[PDB]
Order: C-alpha cells, then structure tokens, then sequence
RNA sequence: AUCGAGAGGAUG
C-alpha cells in the first residue's frame, strides 16, 4: 500500500521471516542483508573480571564463552556508546554490570547456566540485559560444570556494539536468499553429464514462478525483480526489528553521507 | 563524413554450431548476383538465424576516433538504424588470389566476416569505421 | 674435433629432457675444458691446481 | 677488421635474405622516407644487443647449466629404452672425463 | 584351539595366503565377463590358484598407526599419503586427559576438538575418536578475489 | 606419541626401497621426509 | 668456505610468504613490525630536514619513525630514552636512521638461490598482519609457492648500493632470461585459467560490470570502447574489453594448426595495434613463452611498460573471474557409461595380447631379436603391451570429456596438470617400475606370498587395472607403494649430486668476464674465445627467426 | 549356526580381541 | 591443510559478509583453490568432502575405511535423495553484490587439520646487535636476535648481477669490517699499534 | 601482533574527512570521490541508483586493497550539471525507497498470526 | 571441550541444546539424525557442530584437587 | 656463552 518496494509475508514465527521482496532494484536487496548481518547494534559482555576460578576450564576460555550469550536488546538504541559516554571507563547508561557466582554445592555434578546470572547497575527502567532463554527446561545456554570444592567468580560488564567489530554482536544467524528458480536470466550456466534438469533440483520457490518454456527465445531486456527471502534471528532482538532496524541503519548510514557532503559546501565558500 | 558502404539480400545455407552456444558461424550466398559467398558470425540467442532464410546485409559507416560511446537514449536522438541486428567491427586485410574477384576480412571485436564479390573496388578502404546491420 | 664431441654430448644431455639452453653458454664451459691442451676435468684434478692463485 | 667481417656474417645472410629488391618492392611496399627508418632503426636496435664489458659471463654459464641440471632428476628414462645413459648420472661422467662410462656406442653410416 | 599361527617372513616363504576370506573360496558362476555385475565397482585379480594354507585377516592391516588416519588412502596417488603421514605428527589437540596437571616444557591444545565425519575402521583401536586433533570445517574449492 | 614408541631404525645394495617381504610387517607409507628417507621404518 | 666466502649478516629479515593479486609486480610487502626494525642511515640535507625533523620527533613506534641520531662528534644519540628525545634540533651533515618506508630498494632472494632471477630488487609496501606479500606472476623465478615456503630481504646502507640495486637488480630489467632466450616471469593459475575463459567467442559483457573493469585498469584512456555487438543490446567481447590492458604499436602472429584467418574453432592468435583480432588467450600468448606478448612487449616499449602489463592484465582477469566462478567436483573425474565398458573392454584385448605372447615363449617359438637375449625380447615385448594399453585408454577418456569440464577446462588453459594426469583418474593407471625393470621376485620366484611361483602375468608383476577414482586393489596399493617411494628415494639422496656439481661448475667458471677488448678471458688474461660465444652477442637481446633463403625450391628461389 | 564360516564384518571381532589383549606397545613391553 | 598432503597458509580472511552464499543461507568457514588438484592428483580429497556432507545430513558416520565396496556412485545415490546435487555442487551468490554465481561450486564438510607453524612464530629481523666471541660476526639463530646467513651460494647470485659495491658493504658495513696496521717490507700484521 | 584494530573499519582518525572530491584530469566533466571507513553495503547501492539517471555518462567503483576500509566512485555526467547534484539526487532517491519500504513492512508484520 | 555456544559458519546458538540432544536418545530411544530435526537443526552447517562433538569435559573433571 | 648429538620446514 505505497509507491516503492513490495514486501508480502507468507509464514513467519517468533523467530522466522518468509517474505518476496517485490520490486526493488538487486544493488538495493543485497546491501540490504550485508547490513543487516554486521551493522546493527547490540549489547553483549565485553569484559570480564575474574576473582576465583578453580575449574577445569582457564581463565579467557570462559571469557570467549560469555561474550557470545544472547543478551537482550531491545531499548538498546537510548544506550551511548561506551566510547562516547563522559564517564570514565564504564558507567550505567552506556553499560549494563552483570555478576556470576557458582560453587560445587553437593557431590553429584554442578551445571552452570546463564539464568545464574544477577543485573547490578540500575536499568533506569529500560528493557536491556535480561540473558536469552528459549530451553525448554527454563535454562539459559550453558557456560561450564563444577564438582566439589570449585569456586567461581565473575564480573560482566557488557557494551553497546556492531558485529563489524567481532561478531559476537550479531542479532543475525543465517539469512536465506535467492532470485529466480527457473533460470530465465541465464545468470548461471549449469554444469551436467545428461539432462540438466533431473540433474539438479528445483527449490520450493518454483511453485511460485511459471516454466520457462523451450519453444520461446530467450529474453535479452530482463532485470532482477522479486526475491525470495528468509531472516532468522538470534533472539536480542525480535525478528521483525532486524529488518526494521537494518532498513533504519541503512537509510541512517547513507544520509550521514548526503549530510557531510552538505558540510563541506558551506566551509570553503562561506568561511 | 557519412553514408552508406554496401548492400545486398543473402540465402543461408548452413548455420554451424561449433561447440558454442552463445554464437554461430553461418555460411549464406548472393542473389542474382551469381559468384558472391559470405561467411559470417552471428550471436543466435539474441537473433535467432535458422538455415534457408534471407537477411538484407548493408556495410556503411554513419553516425578524436571514438568519442566514449554514450549511452542510447534514442529516443530523442535520431538513429541510424531501421534494421533486427547490428554490429560495430574492423578490416584486417583483404585477400586477392587470382581473381577476377575480391575477398575482404572483418573482426566485430571477436566475430568474424569473409564477403566475396568484385564491384566493391571504391566501395570498402583499409580502414576502422566499420558497421553492418541486418533486417528481416 | 673433441671440442665438437663433448659440446654435442652436453647438449644431448640437457635437450634429451625438453630443455633448451643458449649456445653461448655450454659452448664457454666445453671450450674451458680444451684450451688447456687436452680435456681438462671439472675436479681438483681437471681444473685449478694449475699455477692459477693459490688463495683461490 | 677481419674477425669483425666474420662475426657478422650470419646476421647479414638474414639481412640481405629480407632487404632484397624483389621484396622492398612488393611483399611490404616501403616508401623513401619509411625506408631510412628501418634502416637507421635497425642499426641502433643492433648496438643495443652487443654484450657489455662488465657481464661476468663465467657465473652466467655455470648457473645457466645447473639449473636445468636441477630439474633433470625424474624418469629418467621410461619410446622407452635408451638404452644408453642420459640424466645426471651421464652429465656425472661428462664433466669428469670418465674413462669407464657405462655405456660407449659406435654409429656407422 | 588352532585358529591363528605368528608367521614371520622366512616362514613366510612357503605359503599361499588368500585375500578375501570370502570371495576367495566360495565356488564358480563365474562373473568376469558373465553378466551380471556393477560397473561402479572395482576390477580385482580374481583366485585362480585353489590350494591355499592361510589367509589374511583383514588388508587394511598393512598400513601404520599414523597412516590408518588417512580416509581412502587407496584413492590416493603413493607419495601423498606419506606426506599426512608425517603432518598428522604434528596437528594439534588433545595429547592426554591431564594436560592440566602435568608441567612439559610447551604443550598446544585445541579449544573445540572434533572426531571426524569420515573415520577408518582402525581408529577405532586407535582412539582417535575421544582425542582428535581437527575440525569438521565447511569447505569450498572455488577461485574467488585471488587471494 | 603413538606413532613414535613404534619406531625402527637402521645404520649408516639397495636398502631404502620398500622389499616386498615387508607385506604386513613394516607400513608402506608411513617413513620420514628427505634427510633419512626410507632407513627408518614405522611397525 | 663458511666464514669467509659466506658470512651472517645485519639489516636482514625473514617470514612466511603469500600471494596479492592486488600488488603491483615490483613490490613486496614488509609488515609494520619490520619495517619498524629496519634502518637506513641516511644524512640531514637541507632537501630532507622537514620530513626527518618530524620523524625523529614522530618517535620509535609510530611507522614513519626512527631510532638513533648520528652527530659531528661520532655519539649515538638512542630514542627510545634518553631525556633530549623530544627535543634535539637537527642541522646539516647529521645523520638519522628512518624506519624503511615505501618505494624502497629491498633484495629479496628465496634459497636455494641457484639463479641471478633468484635475488632481485623489489619495492617496499609496508602493511598490517605478518607476511611478506608478493606477485603472483614474480612467482616462476624464485619457484616460490604459498604452503609454508619463508623468503629472505636484505637492506642497503649506502647511495651507491642503492642505486646498484635497483638499476641491475631491479625486477622488471630481469623479465627476459639470459639463460634461453625467453622471459621467465609470466601469467600463472587463476589469471591464466580465467584470460582463457574471458576470450571465448561466447563470453559477452554488459554495461554495469563493463564500466567497473575500465575503472579497474590504471592509466585507463577514460574512453568507452564503441560496443562490439550494438543491436537490440549493447554488448562487449570478453577480448573486446582486455585489449585495453594492452599497450599501443604491439603486434602479434601465430597460427597453430587449422587456421584460415578466419579458425573453426579460434585456433591462432591475430594482435593488431592495441587491439586483438581473433583466437583464444592462453600459455602461448599470454604465457612466458619465446614469441609471447611478454616477449613482444618488453623488447618494444620496454621493462617498466611491461612491470606495469602485468598489474593491468591481472586487475581485469581477476575481477571478472571473482564474479563468474570456478571450480572443481568429482564429476569431473567421471566419464560416460558406454565408455566406462569400452575402457575395460581395451584392457582385458591387451590382457590377452599378453597371454599369447607368453602361451608362445613357453613352447620355445618366440624368436630371439639380433643381439638379446630370449628372455630379453619377452620383457620388452609385454612391457610395451601394457603401456600402450594405457594410452589408448587413456586418449579413450580425453575425447568423452566435455567442454564444460572443469578439469579439462584447466589443461586447455594450461594452469595446471597434462594429458596422463586425466587417463590415472579416470580411466587406468598403468605399470609400475623399479631400476628401470617391471616389478621384481622379492621372494622366491614369486611377488607376493599371493601368488604362486613363476607367474610372469600383469597383475603379478604389478600392473594397476584400476583408475584413482574406482580404487586401487590390496595387492595394486602395495605394489604402486614400491613404486612412488622411489621418488622421496632420490630427491633425498641423489639432489646431494646434483647441487655439488653446481658447485664444481661455478667455481671452474667463475671468474671468466669480458673485458674492453671484446675477448673472453679469466685471472691470467688467457683467452678462452676471441669474441664472447662467437660473436660478441648478449644472450638476451635475441630470438630465433627463419632464414628463408634455405628451405625452398631450386625454381622458387628465383621467384 | 556355528558352522557357516567367517565373512565381511566378522573379521573385525577378529582384530579388535586382539587389541583387547596386546594393546598397542606390547613388542616394547614384553 | 587437510587430510591428503594438501598443505597451505591462510591468505587472507573476510567476514560472512563478503563471503559467497549458498541460497541455504550457508557460509563457507574456508576456500581453497581448484588449481592444487589435478597436478598433485589426491582425489580421497575429493570424496570425504562428498561423503561427509551426506554424512552431517543424515546424522550419520562415515566409512572411509580404506579396501570397501564403497562407490562413488553409492554415495550420490544418497546425497541426490537428500535434495542435492549428486556430484557436490552447489549454487552459490557472490558477496560484494549478490549476483548469483554463473558456474556451480563444489563445496562441503571436510575435516581439517591445525598444524603447528605459526607466522608469528617464525617472523625475525635484525638491524645489529648479538655479536659473536670468536669471529666478531652476528650471532646465529632467532632466539638470540642475530643475523641471516650470505652464504657462497647467495654471493655467486650477486657477480652474476655484477653489482660490486653492494656485495662489499653485505662484507663490512654489516658484518665483519676491521682495522689492522702492516709492515712496508716483511707485510704481517707485528706493527705495534700505540695510537693517540 | 601486527593485526590493526577492528573498530578502524568505521571509525576515523586525526585529520581524516569522511569524503574526499577530486577532479578527474583524464575526462572533462567527470569527478573521483574517496568514501573513508566503506564498503560494498555503501559503494554498489550508490553505483546502480546512480545508474538510473539517463543524465549520467559514466559510473563505478574499486575498492582498492581489502586490508583497508575504503572505496573509490569515479562519475561523469551531461555538460552544464555538477556531479555532486548527481550523487544529492541519488542518495534522496535511496532513502525515499527505504522510508517507504520500512513503512510497507509494517502494514505486513501488524496482520501475521504467530 | 564443552559444547559451544552458536555454530561457526551460520550462528544459531547451539549451546543451550546439548543435554536435550542426549536426553532424546537414551530417554527417547533415537538415532542422532532425528535427534537433531527434533532440535531444530535444519541446516547442516549447524548439524556438525553437536554431530561431531566430543563431551572431554566429562573426563576433565575426573581429577581430584 | 662454547663443543657434541637428535626432530622438523622448503624443493618430492
Ligand atoms: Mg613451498
Ligand atoms: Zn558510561
Ligand atoms: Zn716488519
Ligand atoms: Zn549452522
């Protein structure tokens, strides 16, 4: 109901996205999914503080380990940047501190899950930090085991960040993609021994399009048009704000262009 | 500094698919004007040449070398085209054993041209400006 | 007619695999091994040990 | 005057092979002014690939023939059968003036 | 009971061992030419000598304990497989369960160790399988930039 | 460490080829790179 | 002969190597790390003062940097301490030692350096990560390649050394070996395999990707080349677009096999001008062959039009190539169903041919050839039987690839591998050999404890049926194992001989130079010829063309 | 059965009683 | 490397981003070259990789045991009923810009070594320093900072270059250089130096 | 060891301008602009929506070394027009498409059941 | 080691499923392979990250002290 | 630091 891009979902879930992108320019689709992958923000622990760890694991090994759980992320966007807040080193509105203390209780074996986890610094009532849960049985990944007299303590200060930076701050997983399943563009030459068509098969989007019929000649004017995607998310964010956001980074990151052109014109020949 | 070259209507006698697809070598003759033979490269995906056919076959060169091509736009810009098929190229020798006839040698940037004729004697010069368009 | 030879055979040598090397060079090493009188080895026999410069 | 004489020979018998008249008049039909090109090109291009005093030509060889020596050891030699000895092992004997060689051949015509 | 005799390599002089327990004694049809068969297969020598005395117990055992590593090493041109052989020696992982209590002078271990999606039936005995020494990676044989 | 506790080795015709009595015996492949190729031998 | 004739040395470096098709050809990469190491003494003259000021000041760790200060007195002034090391004031006749910095004289050899080709000047580029980066195509003269090989760098201390470096030992001067009359650096993988493929008569380019390629080639006219098709859809050639990679006033002849100036299926090779005419790219032209475009180039327009040919052909090949693909899958080791049959059906006529040839000698008919023995002519009878029977199962496979075959696609190319390399993976890989001899009677007139006595038939003496793809047999595996180690065999042990005759060689040459009368001479001034190699000639100025007054008809001649 | 004799997959039970005893050293050790 | 002689360095990394794609929305964790396959001829290379991905679909182990009636064609017999392209090949998208790759790739699980040897583990330079007792020349080894060694084989290299100058200093600027005083007649080296 | 650190894909040093614009000496009318800290997300979108003004001649980029952040748009366009109009109208033309693509997702998303 | 969280490649977070998995075969009485489809393991990127895991950790706290 | 041994990397 515009007068650009088409979007239309078919099936789509807590954490799936089945959509053709109608009408769009290809330079446009893809620049999409790239920035979609490693551009948007996210929190996710980026430094740790051990006081004791007599496990079975060393110290950086847990450290990786924590770095990759699913925080969420969801008023992320009122969070500063570590780099820009004044505040010297870490603070509570560019920073959410976690905490982390678990000991060998009985004989048997001692799991340590992330709901073990404990928010310190005031939310100031924002939604943020809360680690991921989506195990059936109620707990959280799993970060290492313990069995008699094994201490362990940690401190979590977790940061705003963009997966470019390390991708630990991905909201992404695997983004599915593909554009016209009947070849009519003869974008690809199929490589065979017999009958290229029982050689490969054909993907569910076929159902989708026409065949290409054998008795007409192949069209020469044809650009790419209609896509058939696929977004799953990590779960820090809902799967619709990926998208959503990605549109916004996107859209954000090329206007900080058209703007800094725009303060360069007013420099030299003004003053 | 324009005009046309040559002209003359073909018969297709044989469309040779030598391990191609994207490209034919086709081998078509004159009418009326008897001893006259032409050997020429055609991309059939685009147009489509089967054998026992007719083309209407004319050289011309019309409309600092080369001015950077410059996009299409036709629209607004008269053409110098009324013809299915065109092809810009280059002569790189002419060949004259025995004869009492005349052969000439074209490269559209890798298709290749072999005409054979005789009152093309002021018609064709040693020279780049090049074309060749085709209809029906 | 032995410089002719032991050229030829050095050369059948390095041709009898697809290699090629210049004239110019097999034909310095076989005339080394000639102007001094006879045939003249590549070893502390052949070469060297012949009032050349003891440091060398 | 004379060694210079006789060192040219071959390069000219190429030479007067390729500027006869029969050709400069036919085959690539040269003009007056196109021609003292050629000429006067050909002369300095020749000067160009004289051999500079300086060039250690001793190394050059021995290198020149080492190399491909290096890249002699395969098969080696399986039209199959020699039967005599080639590879290393004969350039082995060659440069060592080897009384005993393995295999000695007479070709009569 | 008499089932299995250490032969050594004299002995080994005055004997006619068989390959494939099976394949080797079974009876006539017979095949070779005599349809029919699958043409996937391998061509193998065939028994034509029937008074046998022994028989091997399995070939896979003419190979080291580095080399049964190796998957389809029968695929593969000879000197190559010498080659892994002498690079698993020197891959890296899991060198023993107490790593974390002995005190070497420089040991390596590999932060997420896999067993292997392709395995030979020796490393089984070899367990290779509770201390690999790789990672299952997807691959991809393309050109790509050319770096 | 497997394969080094396994390891044969030989002083100084022609003994660096693979002898077909080693069948069974002595690994094929397994065998060093340059250097001492061939004198020492895997089980 | 190791403290005297070859001592260690300072100003050296050394590192694992890898490949940069987006460097230029007489570059190398020197990671920031060394280049922060390396020094170069160099003096405070008005010209300098402005950069070096900066630099001493810019300090020991910041890239464009500099340890030491060298006064009038002789001190040695270390600033990475000291307590004047933010201030100093620099004059004349001072000397500072920079950091390496880009666009200088490096000597950069790979061992064993058996060659001149094998230490040559490169320029530096210094860059992140660890590794000394280099051309793809400066590859061929070290014989260098990327699985693990370390190359070494040497850095000059004084003008004149760096001058001597790069005006004798610089890259692009050593593109055209002395040693045959040849250039000896070329267009190698990737590049090679994909400048085939872009000059196919199918391959066509269009608008969006032309634009980028043209950008892509430096020093690029700036002038869209009028489009080779113009009908319904403006179109390039694939040679269309790369003859402008190629340089102006170049001109190219060939002529393989069926080429009428007009070639069925584009054999030859036609260079007019800057642009190309008809043919297929590949190791003749574009490869570092005798009559090759590098050959043609260099000698033409020179080294450093050639040194920047080279980055220009790559920058295009490459970039199209990385958007259209490549590969390799098993399915380009299989062959057809009917052939698969054929193959075993010209094994087993072969097999046979070998039964009778046995069936014979045995009852005494097999007549002994003129000077060997019966058993003699028998060898080499069946040996000849079986190796023929290959080949022409082999030569069986190569015609029912298709076009379309990747692995095929890279020997029509010339990148990698031959004509055997296909018949072992997919058709039979042949006889083995030891000393010459068919596999030998280890124990006692047998092969194997699997066979019995006196049994002379392929399969026990060691012939491998099957192909690399099908799987070798218990018995095949062991023999072709015999067989491949022979190789390890001799490259460990029989190298020892052919590096100690390089050695004699060298030094009973040596010092053999020719001097300002023309003649070859060593120490003594004892001539060794009159005119160097006759006549005074160097090796590399030269190339072989026909004497058409030879070849020709006693009539034709006159004509 | 007991009596049908040994084939494909049988003659691995074969190798693996036979680790289960010598292991893996057991020239070094006897 | 891998599993069949096939050694190699990374070249370079690049981010999920710039990387090729299947339309499964899978990356590729490593590529190696088409090239470093027909010439050193290691087709098992070849087959793991097909046998392996039907291996992780299925959730199944694999049999590469060495003597086996295993086919090739046995295997893609199986991988084709598992919705695949029964030679390994996969259609892929270029990153840069997502146009779909014209030639299919062949791309799969394939177990991978990590040999010791690491750059950072080999990287040595030298500019002075470490001298040695005897000779006065540079220390040898890398776990002493010395220096590289010039040796008889790298000098002849050089007189083929015939530059002179530069294989003087790479004999006293860096390395060895000394003073000595001599005799006007005998000419050893008994002349008493009591400079100053 | 040597590894530069990875928030210099987006970020920008001293003295380092987000865009640089030079004049092309080759061709007249045609101008080669430096976008710092970029890549393939930013460089191809710019190229084909750039592609669609019929008042355009010539447009692409490179992207020179793929150690550093960093791309190259080279554009020449009909005399009597400044390029950075070109690249003004095309950027607008981007954003106008998202905007709206962004607000025609939403319709969608609101309707879905799960 | 211990299972790790998210697979390589793709990323979907594999960590949390590793007891699930052993839970569905020696509870519920099945192979690896639907094991994994019952985990939500589609692709096969993700399916060799629990497939070829190897639990050392079991063994690693064997230890006493 | 010096002398002595063994293992490995690059040409296969
Ligand atoms: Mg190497
Ligand atoms: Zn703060
Ligand atoms: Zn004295
Ligand atoms: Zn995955």
């Amino acid at each position: 109901s515009e007068e650009g891009p088409q979007v239309k979902i078919r099936e789509a879930s807590k954490d799936n996205v089945d959509f053709i992108l109608s009408n769009v320019d290809l330079a446009m689709a893809n620049s999409l999914r790239r920035v979609m992958i490693a551009e948007i923000p996210t929190l996710a622990i980026d430094s740790v503080e051990v006081e004791t760890n007599t496990t079975v694991l060393a110290d950086e090994f847990i450290a990786h380990r924590l770095g990759l759980i699913p925080l969420q992320s969801m008023d992320i966007e009122q969070l500063e940047y570590s780099r820009d807040c004044f505040c010297e080193d870490h603070c509570d509105k560019c920073s959410v501190v976690l905490t982390l203390q678990a000991f060998g209780e009985s004989e048997s074996t001692t799991n340590v899950y992330s709901k073990d986890l404990v928010i310190v610094s005031n939310l100031m009532g924002r939604n943020i930090g809360h680690p991921i849960i989506q195990d059936k049985e109620g707990n959280g990944v799993l970060i290492c085991k313990l069995r008699k007299g094994q201490e362990l303590k940690l401190t979590c200060v977790a940061k705003k960040g963009i997966a470019k930076e390390h991708a630990k701050w991905g909201p992404a997983a695997a983004i599915e993609f593909e554009y016209d399943p009947w070849n009519k563009l003869k974008h690809t030459d199929y490589w065979y021994e017999q009958d290229s068509a029982k050689e490969w098969p054909q993907s569910k989007n076929c159902e989708y399009e026409d065949p290409p019929n054998e008795g007409d000649p192949f069209d020469y004017k044809a650009q790419a048009d209609t896509f058939y995607m696929n977004v799953e998310s990590v779960g820090s964010i809902p799967v619709d704000q990926v998208v959503v956001r990605g549109i916004d980074t996107l859209q954000k990151k090329v206007a900080s262009i058209l703007l800094a052109l725009t303060q360069m014109d007013q420099d030299k020949v003004n003053f | 500094m324009s005009n046309t070259l040559f002209d003359d209507i073909f018969q297709v006698s044989e469309v040779d698919p030598g391990r191609y697809n994207k490209v034919c070598r086709i081998e078509a003759a004159s009418t009326t004007q008897d001893q006259c033979k032409l050997t020429l490269d055609i991309n059939v995906e685009l147009f489509p040449v089967a054998a026992q056919d007719s083309l209407t076959v004319t050289i011309a060169s019309s409309l600092s070398a080369t001015r950077s091509w410059r996009p299409p736009q036709a629209g607004d810009r008269s053409l110098a085209d009324d013809y299915d098929y065109v092809m810009y190229g280059t002569a790189y020798k002419f060949e004259e054993v025995s004869k009492d006839l005349i052969a000439v040698y074209y490269s559209f940037g890798g298709l290749l041209m072999r005409l054979e004729g005789n009152y093309r004697n002021l018609n064709n010069l040693k020279q780049e400006n090049a074309y060749l368009l085709i209809r029906r | 007619a032995g410089r002719a030879a032991l050229y030829k055979e050095v050369y059948n040598v390095i041709a009898s695999d697809g290699s090629y090397v210049n004239y110019r060079h097999m034909a310095l090493l076989v005339d080394v091994m000639t102007t001094q009188g006879g045939l003249t080895s590549v070893t502390r026999h052949g070469f060297n040990r012949s009032n050349t410069g003891a440091l060398m | 005057q004379n060694a210079q004489r006789d060192a040219v020979t071959l390069f000219c018998c190429l030479l007067r092979s390729r500027l006869a008249t029969r050709r400069v008049l036919q085959e690539y039909r040269l003009t007056k002014q196109a021609f003292d090109w050629v000429l006067s090109n050909i002369e300095a291009q020749f000067l160009r690939s004289v051999v500079h005093p300086g060039e250690m030509v001793g190394v050059l060889a021995a290198q020149s023939i080492g190399e491909p020596a290096t890249q002699m050891t395969l098969n080696t030699f399986h039209v199959a059968s020699k039967k005599v000895t080639s590879g290393v092992p004969r350039l082995k004997e060659i440069l060592n003036v080897a009384k005993n060689m393995k295999t000695p051949s007479l070709t009569v015509y | 009971e008499g089932l299995v005799e250490y032969i050594d390599a004299e002995e080994e002089e005055s004997i006619l061992i068989a390959m494939q327990p099976e394949d080797l004694e079974p009876a006539e049809a017979n095949e070779e030419n005599d349809l029919d068969v699958d043409p996937a297969k391998r061509i193998r020598v065939s028994h034509h000598a029937t008074t046998f005395t022994h028989c091997e117990i399995h070939p896979s055992m003419i190979l080291g304990v580095a080399a049964s590593i190796i998957p389809f090493p029968d695929h593969n041109q000879s000197p190559r497989n010498t080659y892994q052989s002498a690079m698993g020696k020197q891959a890296m992982g899991v060198f023993l369960t107490n790593y974390n209590v002995r005190m070497d002078t420089m040991a390596n271990i590999l932060y997420y160790p896999q067993k292997p999606l392709g395995t030979t039936r020796a490393m089984e005995y070899l367990k290779f399988r509770e201390l690999p020494a790789g990672q299952n990676a997807i691959v991809a044989i393309a050109c790509y930039s050319g770096y | 460490t497997l394969s080094h506790l396994r390891r044969t080795n030989t002083p100084i015709a022609k003994p660096r080829q693979l002898h077909n009595t080693h069948w069974g015996l002595v690994c094929p492949a397994e065998t060093p790179e340059g250097q001492a190729c061939g004198l020492v031998k895997n089980l | 002969r190791g403290n005297l004739m070859g001592k260690r040395v300072d100003f050296s470096a050394r590192t694992v190597i890898s490949g940069d098709p987006n460097l230029e050809l007489d570059q190398v990469g020197v990671p920031k790390s060394i280049a922060k190491t390396l020094t170069y003494p160099e003096v405070v003259t008005p010209y300098n003062i402005d950069r070096l000021t900066q630099l001493v000041r810019n300090g020991p760790n910041e890239h464009p940097g500099a340890k030491y200060v060298i006064r009038d007195s002789g001190d040695r002034i270390d600033l990475r301490y000291s307590k004047r090391a933010g201030d100093i004031q620099l004059q004349y006749g001072w000397k500072v030692e920079r950091h390496i910095m880009d666009n200088d004289p490096v000597l950069f050899n790979r061992q064993p350096s058996l060659h001149k080709m094998s230490m040559m000047a490169h320029r530096v580029k210094v860059i992140p990560y660890s590794t000394f980066r280099l051309n793809l195509s400066v590859t061929s003269p070290y014989n260098a390649d990327f699985d693990g090989d370390e190359m070494n760098l040497h850095v000059p201390q004084s003008e004149e050394t760096r001058a001597e470096l790069s005006q004798l030992c610089a890259v692009p001067l050593q593109i055209v070996s002395p040693q045959s009359n040849k250039p000896c650096m070329g267009i190698v993988q990737d590049t090679l395999c994909g400048i085939r493929k872009l000059t196919l008569r199918d391959t066509f380019i269009e608008l969006d990707q032309v634009l980028n390629m043209l950008y892509w080639v430096p020093d690029w006219d700036g002038v869209i080349p009028t489009p080779a098709i113009i009908k319904p859809k403006p179109l390039w050639s694939g040679k269309q677009i790369l003859s402008v990679a190629i340089p102006n006033g170049i001109h190219l002849q060939r002529f393989d096999e069926g080429t009428t100036l007009l070639s069925p299926k584009d054999n030859g090779m036609l260079i007019i001008d800057g642009q190309i005419i008809f043919g297929v790219v590949e190791k003749k032209t574009v490869g570092s062959s005798n009559g090759g475009l590098i050959h043609v180039v260099t000698r033409e327009k020179g080294p450093q039009v050639c040194a920047k040919l080279f980055g220009n052909i790559q920058k295009v090949v490459n970039f199209w190539l990385l958007h259209n693909g490549f590969s390799t899958g098993i399915g380009d080791t299989i062959a057809d169903g009917p052939t698969m049959r054929e193959i075993t059906e010209t094994i087993a006529e072969a097999k046979k041919k070998v039964l009778d040839v046995t069936k014979e000698a045995q009852a005494n008919l097999l007549t002994a050839k003129h000077g060997m023995t019966l058993r003699e002519s028998f060898e080499d009878n069946v040996v000849r039987f079986l190796n023929e029977a290959r080949d022409k199962a082999g030569r069986l496979a190569e015609v029912n690839l298709k076009d379309l075959n990747n692995v095929k696609q890279m020997v029509m190319a010339g990148s990698k591998g031959s004509f055997i390399n296909i018949a072992q993976m997919s058709a039979c890989v042949g006889q083995q050999s030891v000393e010459g001899k068919r596999i030998a009677f280890g124990f006692v007139d047998r092969t194997l404890p699997h066979f019995s006595k006196d049994d002379y038939s392929p399969e026990s003496k060691g012939f491998v049926e099957n192909s690399y793809l099908r799987g070798l047999t218990p018995q095949e595996f062991f023999f072709h194992a015999m067989g491949g180690r022979e190789g390890l065999i001799d490259t460990a042990v029989k190298t020892a001989e052919t590096g100690y005759i390089q050695r004699r060689l060298v030094k009973a040459l040596e010092d053999i130079m020719v001097h300002y009368d023309n003649t070859t001479r060593n120490s003594l001034g004892n001539v060794i010829q009159f005119i160097y190699g006759e006549d005074g000639m160097d090796a590399a100025h030269i190339e072989k063309q026909s004497l058409d007054t030879i070849g020709g008809s006693d009539a034709a001649f006159e004509k | 059965d007991e009596s049908a004799p040994i084939t494909a997959e049988d003659s691995w039970a074969v190798i693996s009683a036979f680790f289960r005893e010598k292991g893996l050293v057991s020239q070094q050790l006897d | 490397a891998s599993r069949h002689g096939q050694k190699g360095t990374i070249g370079i990394t690049y981010r999920r981003e710039d990387m090729p794609f299947t339309a499964e929305g899978i990356v590729p964790d490593l590529i190696i070259n088409p090239h470093a396959i027909p010439s050193r001829m290691t087709v098992a290379h070849l087959i793991e990789c097909l046998l392996s991905k039907v291996a992780a679909l299925s959730g199944n182990e694999g049999d590469a045991s060495p003597f086996t009636d295993i086919t090739v064609e046995g295997i893609s017999k199986l991988l084709r009923e598992h919705g695949y392209q029964s030679r390994g090949f996969e259609v892929m998208y270029n990153g840069h810009t997502g146009k779909k790759l014209m030639a299919q790739i062949f791309f799969g699980p394939t177990y991978y070594q990590r040999l010791r040897h690491m750059v950072d583990d080999k990287i040595h330079a030298r500019a002075r320093g470490p001298m040695q007792v005897l000779t006065r020349q540079p220390v040898e080894g890398r776990s002493r900072d010395g220096g590289l060694r010039f040796g008889e084989m790298e000098r002849d290299c050089m007189i083929a270059h015939g530059a002179a100058s530069f294989l003087k200093e790479r004999l006293m600027e860096a390395s060895d250089a000394f003073r000595v005083h001599i005799c006007g007649i005998c000419g050893l080296m008994t002349v008493i130096a009591k400079l100053n | 060891m040597n590894a530069p650190d990875r928030f210099e894909l987006f970020l920008l040093g001293e003295g380092e301008s987000k865009l640089k614009i030079d004049p092309d000496t080759k061709a007249p009318n045609a101008v080669v602009i430096t976008f710092e800290k970029e890549d393939h997300t930013l460089g191809n979108l710019i190229r084909a929506e750039l592609l669609n003004d019929r008042k355009v001649l010539f447009a692409a980029y490179k992207v020179e070394h793929p150690f550093f952040a960093r791309f190259k748009l080279r554009i020449q366009t009909t005399e009597g027009y400044d390029p950075k109009d070109a690249l003004k109208n095309a950027c607008n033309s981007i954003i106008n498409k998202l905007g709206a693509l962004k607000t025609n997702f939403e319709t969608e998303w609101n309707l879905q059941t799960l | 080691m211990i299972v790790p969280v998210r697979c390589f490649s793709c990323g979907k977070v594999v960590g949390d499923k590793w007891e699930s998995y052993l839970n569905l075969l020696q509870e519920d009485e099945l192979d690896e392979g639907t094991a994994l489809s019952r985990l939500g393991l589609k692709r096969y990127c993700c399916r060799r990250m629990i497939l070829t895991h190897v639990d050392l950790i079991e063994k690693f706290l064997r230890y006493n002290p």
